[PDB]
């Protein structure tokens, strides 16, 4: 509401990684690949 | 007392622009068949949002 909390953003380089394994070694797996940098050009003063 | 004060005034113009722009965006991704995969390639801005 309003118009206080403060939190923490993540940013840089972020992996995530869920595997699963068959008995042929084929892996089914979901994967975040994340990259990110500030950019001062897109950044506002409040 | 009979009489007029009048005049007129003006603005020349020649203006001429012209303008082109050209753009392709070729992502290119992979799944599996009942699955699902997000692309991103851009930036995060940030909004004033509170209810």
């Amino acid at each position: 509401a309003a118009g206080q909390n403060v939190t923490y953003k993540d940013y840089g380089i972020k992996l995530e990684f869920e595997p699963r394994v068959d008995d042929d070694n084929n892996v089914s797996m979901r994967v975040l690949a994340d990259v990110s940098d500030i950019d001062p050009a897109t950044s506002v003063s409040l | 007392n009979f009489g007029i004060i009048t005049g007129v005034l003006s603005t020349i113009n020649f203006a001429l622009s012209n303008g082109d722009a050209y753009l392709i965006a070729n992502p290119q991704l992979s799944a599996r068949s009942g699955g699902r995969t997000d692309f991103l390639a851009g930036g995060q801005v940030p909004i004033l949002q509170a209810l």
